[PDB]
RNA sequence: CUCUGGUUUCUCUUCAGAUCGCAUAAAUCUUUCGCCUUUUACUAAAGAUUUCCGUGGAGAGGAACAACUCUGAGUCUUAACCCAAUUUUUUGAGGCCUUGCUUUGGCAAGGCUA
């Protein structure tokens, strides 16, 4: 068996590649449950930089740590869906559109 | 299948020796050239009692726990159902 | 396996053999193999009448060693 | 490797009792097992056929001239 | 239904290589020493501001320094200074610093 | 017994029969720096002897670190015992009473005391950082108390997943590492016995993330299982140590064929573990499976579904199995402790192995007198009763038993410092679970319930109605200085009597804990470092005393010294008018202290070696050499008392009759001191002229002492006096950029560096500087926040210099609160200690004479 | 050599204090604040509850194709060629006589042999 291969250094990278890199498996989020600059504001704020972005990095950390520590564990629901209900029911009805003819059909029914 | 031997494992064995002893223990293990382990292991000498009316153990000794090799083994028989400890 | 018998300990010191047949004799190990044949230098013969007579370095074929025991300390 | 082996050499260290081909009695301290039961013993007392003790600082016999060996009960459990 | 997923290591590594510009490429928490969730919570609980962290209203009233009437103990002609006693070290080690440490974090030492 | 214990592949009823049978008993030390691995060395056994007991896939369980500081905070603060059955790789099993220590430098406290009770050491080095301050400390720790030592070099997957270096670099980086270890034991040690090598035994190789441990002896004998004609132990002999094989002959040699071959180790053992972790960590869906295949190592579906670090993890584990070379190591190069027994006896016993207690002991027989020695004391979790950790060196501890308890202050004439005392159980401790007997012969540890009352620290265990010429063992000597200060008061006065009991049982907790009341009332802790002082304090707060506490802030204790002989003879005399005392003051030459301080001298010898190394080395005449009397305030103090009384002035034996008064009031003066009331340091006190009365109801007793400290503080103060700061020697692990940074933080607290260099192998540097113990304060926090958390250090006492400012000053002005300079930071400090020690607010040096 | 267990998807019922969620909203009440001039709207910390945006586990029902890889189980259990002077399928330890002991039978010692 060679000593090495041609992805002996990747895989060497990814086992301290930053989580979900890290990762080979797992489940799938929603794109508002996956934040990409979360990790950017828990950094120190870059130096010589302005007070004014040195003041959003300190609010933003703040709001964080609140959230943080107010967080208490869901409850125990009975899992009923809006949706399927509606479904069930007899005044709707399913089709495939395309999201900006979707928005427009919103924006007119709101108004 | 191998379980000639397998099969008294745990049980209260007779084993006869070369010179013509009589070894009773409980069968624990064995191995390729049957050297025995012996748990609560007696020798006899005289007899093999089948209930000899005068008496029926003449020159029993207590050994304990015993390894035989096989070298002086010649046979082997059932003598008692495992103890249950 | 071949194994060596654990004598290096017992080498150049003197020895008791105890031989089949009732034989008995003493002398220092010298060297040893696999077979546990050992070479015993100015071995001496411990006859049955009680006399002993010297034989010289000799080779003690294995398998015919019961016993041997060290009349030294090691 | 034969399973009585195993416990033969868990007994290294502990007093055991030897009888050889010949039928004399070696008792003390086991101090090595080799694999072929060549058994090497300290501060043994020998009983020999005619029922005459002896006593003995070192020993070391064959595994094939040996019938059998008593072990402490230390061990079965 | 999109739920589960199991890549291989290949297309992990190139994945990582193509996000490479959101990550910070750190192998280690050391980064973070007094600048995580746990030295955040015991700067608030204390009621102190790291320099470069969050500031939030005192959890219990704050105990006024005016208000202690200089006891034997706390008497200033015995306190010998050589450097100020800085929050941060009050955050580090928050039992040998603080008197009434109360709902106060302690923080994973080096690694 | 009965009691309910988890599931293990032995049975304690064999662990008890094992337990009578002293030749397979190993009492091991596992001792090195800070995270080395010896935490998870331990879970690991503890996996293989409990196959429920299992540590988290990401998370690393210890079974040792158990207190809730210890999990929060991730550094063990305290030893942990555990005693287990492990087998030999040749079947075989033993005993193993394994005491793990903390790694960190702060707490060696429990290293020492683990020691006391051990027969070998096992030191754990990582291998990616070498050797380290801790490694040494402890190299020579463990050399000075005459055990046994032997070395595993953890965390070799480092070599492999962060440095990736080849094969021969790697093995390179090992020899390095024996070699620095073997130079560290020969510099300690004389004898040269004590040689490390993996060719010996002596070396084992291990990573205990991903469960693997074997010596050369282990690795050949999965060559042997593997292809069965081999002889490991002869294969092990010819791996290690430029040892090249030559694959065309089958032979192995000393010179090296095609100048381009590896050494035995880098073809046979290392070459093959670099391929087993490449295979598992970079291509484990390719071509894994014909890799374990080949290797034999068969592993379900579910299994090789697992991440890369816990498939790691399993496949070496199934490829190793157990750690047979660890117990190879201990049970050959490690006493009986049958045979260790003597040496023990002779280094710790008072009463020396000659005596008739110390050749029945060093029989080490279960059927003899009681000897039990308890070092440690383990507090139950509710906090209230503790239990004595120690063990048996003759007889046997039967529950319920009489027993009669020493303490440390106890001496064969002095019958009071003992207590009789009934026990009234007995465990066998392992880490998270105590086994209950009934009995425990000589040559094991255990605890010891019911004994608690009349000992503090340390404690001897005898028996009652014998054993009448029983001493006691040494109290134990600690590898360092408690320093740090710090003042406790509570917050509501009504609840001090809760704070008295917390404090007290604190005391017993930490070894080398010490809680004093000063001449103010106010109630002082020491300790070696900020680490230490934060984790007794959280224990007392939390555990012991469930009150609230105020802490004052944390201060050093200083030392006082002379650096010129006194202007005058001073003199003294009793408040009877007679018995007229008259000193001098001097320094001492450099390194004195030194050597009566590290033993390198004792007063117990006899007079002629000790005026020989006094006329021999220190330039002395032999007639001062043999005018010697004390040694400071202990037997071994860094001051002098010599009588250069000549025969002609003074009758020696009147002399002699007041000898032991003035010895006492020299001791008790050198022990208080004038300037601030603590130790006096470097300093020689000559007995110039000595005037004794005739009658020994007007010498002796309440007449000579106080004058004797009297005059001894005179000629102090007369000598131009000093104090001494206690300075740290600390050393940074930093990247081989913030050594700039390192340099300005360390010059912003009077610190010095003294050396810094690259760490071969790794692309770190070590920075070894002196700071002193006042600065030090945040000075770690300090560093790691300038440098982002990229630099650490570790602190510990060092020396004592002198402070640079002179004391007694009364010209200098000080402010409350203002960090003063340097020219006479001696004054400040004198100042507030005197205000903090309650004494007067200055001191004159008439104020002790007769004259005024 | 054979028998279970499949995979995807839709819906219903119920438990979940597990980072149920590697993210994070709103409302009400209480206490303590900003104040305060009344309602909305609020200011900022704590405690409690609720609703919404989302889960996992188990059970039930439906409908689409794969049906012995894997999980196990039923099955743990082998023959072509060559071999034994320390531990059993080749072992030359073979005999006799005398003496002593023993109630005899029987046991111990020496010698003779080829
Ligand atoms: N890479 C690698 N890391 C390891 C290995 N073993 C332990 N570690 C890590 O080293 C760190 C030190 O943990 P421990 O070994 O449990 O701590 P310790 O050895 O008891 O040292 P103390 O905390 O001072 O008692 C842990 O966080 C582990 O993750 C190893 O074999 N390889
Ligand atoms: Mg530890």
């Amino acid at each position: 068996t060679p000593l090495y291969t041609d992805n002996t250094a990747n895989g060497i990278a990814l086992l301290w590649a930053p989580r979900p890199f890290n990762l080979r498996s797992g489940r799938t989020r929603r794109a508002l449950d996956i934040p990409l600059v979360k990790n950017w504001y828990r950094e120190h704020c870059p130096a010589g930089q302005p007070v004014k972005v040195r003041v959003s990095y300190q609010k933003l950390l703040k709001y964080y740590v609140l959230n943080a520590l107010k967080h208490r564990p869901p409850k125990a629901q009975k899992k009923r869906y809006l949706f399927r209900s509606f479904k069930a029911t007899k005044f709707f009805q399913s089709t495939k559109l395309d999201w900006v003819e979707v928005g427009l059909q919103v924006c007119r029914q709101g108004y | 299948k191998s379980s000639k031997m397998l099969q008294h494992i745990d049980y209260r064995m007779r084993c006869i020796l070369q010179d013509g002893r009589i070894f009773i223990g409980t069968f624990k293990a064995f191995d390729k050239h049957m050297n025995l382990i012996l748990c609560d292991c007696d020798e006899f000498r005289k007899i093999k009692p089948k209930n000899s009316k005068q008496a029926e153990r003449e020159e029993k000794r207590v050994l304990g726990l015993v390894l035989l090799r096989g070298e002086n083994l010649v046979s082997m028989t059932v003598e008692g159902p495992p103890p249950k400890d | 396996k071949a194994h060596p018998p654990e004598l290096k300990k017992f080498m150049d010191k003197k020895l008791s053999l105890k031989l089949n047949g009732g034989r008995h004799v003493q002398g220092i190990l010298r060297g040893f193999d696999p077979f546990m044949n050992l070479v015993i230098d100015e071995c001496v013969e411990m006859a049955t009448s009680g006399q002993q007579n010297n034989i010289g370095m000799v080779v003690i074929r294995g398998n015919s060693i019961i016993m041997l025991e060290a009349l030294e300390r090691v | 490797i034969g399973v009585p082996i195993k416990v033969l050499h868990e007994a290294e260290g502990h007093i055991v009792t030897c009888e050889t081909n010949t039928g004399e009695v070696y008792r003390g301290k086991l101090i090595e097992a080799e694999d072929n039961m060549n058994c090497q013993m300290s501060n043994i007392t020998v009983t020999y056929r005619d029922g005459r003790v002896a006593q003995l600082e070192q020993v070391y016999i064959r595994g094939s001239k040996i019938r059998f060996l008593i072990l402490p009960d230390m061990l079965k459990n | 239904t999109y739920q589960r997923w199991q890549f291989t290591l290949p297309m992990m590594s190139t994945l990582y290589r193509l996000a490479n510009q959101l990550l910070t490429d750190l192998v280690d928490d050391n980064y973070f020493y007094l600048f995580d969730l746990k030295a955040f919570f015991t700067s608030k609980a204390l009621n102190m501001a790291i320099p470069g962290g969050p500031k939030f209203e005192p959890l219990v009233r704050d105990i006024n320094l005016q208000d202690e009437d200089w006891n034997e103990f706390n008497d200033i002609n015995k306190i010998i200074i050589r450097q100020p006693i800085r929050t941060e070290y009050k955050i580090a080690f928050p039992y040998l610093y603080n008197n009434l440490p109360h709902h106060v974090h302690l923080t994973w030492y080096h690694t | 017994m009965e009691q309910t214990l988890p599931v293990t592949v032995y049975e304690m009823d064999f662990l008890a029969d094992l337990m009578d049978n002293s030749e397979l008993i190993r009492n091991v030390t596992l001792c090195g720096h800070l995270h080395h691995g010896k935490t998870c060395f331990v879970d690991c056994l503890i996996e293989q002897t409990h196959p429920e007991i299992r540590k988290r896939y990401d998370q690393d369980l210890c079974y040792t670190d158990i207190l809730f500081t210890e999990q929060e905070r991730g550094v063990g603060i305290k030893s942990t015992p555990v005693t287990v059955v492990l087998p030999d790789t040749k079947g075989k099993s033993y005993l193993f009473n394994i005491m793990d220590t903390p790694g960190h430098v702060n707490f060696s406290d429990e290293v020492t005391a683990g020691l006391r009770i051990s027969d070998g050491v096992v030191l754990f080095i990582d291998a990616a950082e070498g050797v380290m301050l801790n490694t040494e400390r402890l190299i020579k720790h463990a050399v000075q108390e005459r055990l046994a030592v032997t070395v595993c070099i953890n965390k070799i997957d480092r070599l492999i997943l962060e440095l990736k270096l080849p094969p021969t670099d790697a093995y390179y980086k090992l020899r390095h590492i024996v070699d620095e270890v073997n130079g560290l034991i020969s510099m300690y040690s004389t004898d040269e016995n004590l040689i490390l090598s993996p060719l010996l035994g002596n070396v084992c190789f291990s990573s205990s993330q991903y469960s693997i441990c074997f010596t050369l002896g282990s690795f050949a004998k999965i060559y042997a299982d593997t292809f069965g004609d081999i002889n490991y132990q002869e294969f092990a002999k010819r791996l290690w140590g430029d040892i090249y094989f030559n694959p065309k002959t089958r032979k192995f040699t000393k010179k090296a064929p095609t100048s381009s071959s590896q050494r035995s180790f880098v073809e046979f053992i290392l070459e093959p573990l670099y391929k087993i972790l490449a295979q598992v960590v970079g291509d484990v869906d390719t071509s894994l499976p014909r890799t374990l295949d080949e290797l034999g190592i068969h592993l379900t579906k579910e299994e090789l579904k697992l991440n890369i670090r816990p498939l790691l993890r399993l496949v070496c584990k199934k490829f190793f199995g157990e750690f047979t070379g660890f117990v190879d190591m201990c049970v050959q190069h490690i006493p009986s402790p049958k045979v260790g027994a003597k040496p023990k006896i002779e280094h710790t016993y008072t009463g020396g192995v000659d005596s008739d207690l110390g050749e029945a002991m060093s029989d080490c027989d279960p059927d003899g007198p009681l000897m039990c020695h308890t070092t440690k004391m383990y507090s139950t979790d509710d906090g209230v009763q503790f239990h004595a950790f120690g063990r048996v060196l003759s007889g046997t501890i039967h529950a319920g038993q009489p027993v009669k308890v020493l303490g440390e202050n106890y001496t064969l004439e002095d019958e009071e410092d003992s207590q009789i005392c009934t026990v009234g159980r007995l465990w066998i401790s392992v880490a998270r679970y105590h086994i209950e007997v009934n009995r425990v012969p000589a040559g094991n540890w255990v605890l010891i319930e019911g004994v608690d009352q009349p000992i503090v620290k340390t404690a001897t265990i005898t028996e009652p109605r014998g054993n009448e010429e029983a001493q006691i063992f040494r109290p134990l000597k600690f590898n360092t200085t408690s320093v740090i200060k710090i003042a406790v008061e509570p917050v509501n006065p009504s609840e001090l009597p809760k704070m008295l009991d917390g404090l007290r049982k604190v005391n017993k907790s930490y070894p080398s804990l010490t809680t004093k009341v000063e001449e103010s009332g106010e109630h002082v802790i020491l300790g070696t470092g900020e680490l230490y002082l934060d984790c007794v304090m959280h224990d007392l707060r939390k555990m012991y005393s469930e009150i609230d506490i105020k802490v004052a802030d944390p201060v050093v204790t200083f030392c006082e010294t002379v650096v010129e002989t006194s202007s005058l003879k001073c003199f003294a005399e009793t408040p009877n008018k007679k018995n007229k005392i008259t000193m001098i003051a001097e320094p001492l030459e450099k390194g004195l202290a030194e050597d009566i301080e590290n033993e390198v001298v004792q007063i117990t010898w006899n007079r002629k070696k000790l005026g020989e190394f006094f006329q021999t080395k220190y330039d002395w005449d032999l007639l001062a050499a043999r005018s010697i009397w004390a040694f400071g305030p202990d037997a071994t103090g860094p001051n002098i008392l010599v009588d250069d009384t000549l025969p002609s002035e003074v009758d020696k034996a009147l002399l002699g009759s007041v000898k032991d008064s003035i010895v006492q009031g020299f001791q008790w003066g050198t022990r208080e001191g004038p300037l601030c009331d603590e130790l006096i340091r470097n300093v020689k006190f000559k007995i110039l002229d000595a005037v004794v009365a005739q009658e020994p109801l007007h010498r002796g007793g309440g007449q000579i002492i106080p004058t004797a400290r009297r005059v001894v503080y005179s000629a102090f103060l007369m000598a131009t006096p000093r104090l001494m700061e206690p300075y740290y020697f600390v050393e940074v692990q930093a990247p081989a950029d913030c050594v700039s940074a390192v340099y300005t933080v360390l010059a912003r607290r009077r610190g010095h560096v003294t050396q810094d260099a690259p760490i071969p192998g790794s692309p770190l540097y070590t920075i070894k500087a002196f700071i002193p113990a006042i600065d030090s304060f945040g000075f770690e926090t300090d560093l790691r926040t300038h440098t982002q958390g990229q630099a650490f250090s570790l602190s510990v006492f060092h020396h004592w210099q002198i402070v640079p400012g002179d004391p007694l000053d009364k010209s200098i002005v000080i402010r409350p609160l203002e960090p003063q300079p340097a020219p006479h930071l001696a004054r400040e400090f004198m100042i507030k200690t005197r205000r903090r020690k309650g004494l007067s607010e200055d001191v004159s040096i008439s104020k002790f004479f007769d004259d005024p």
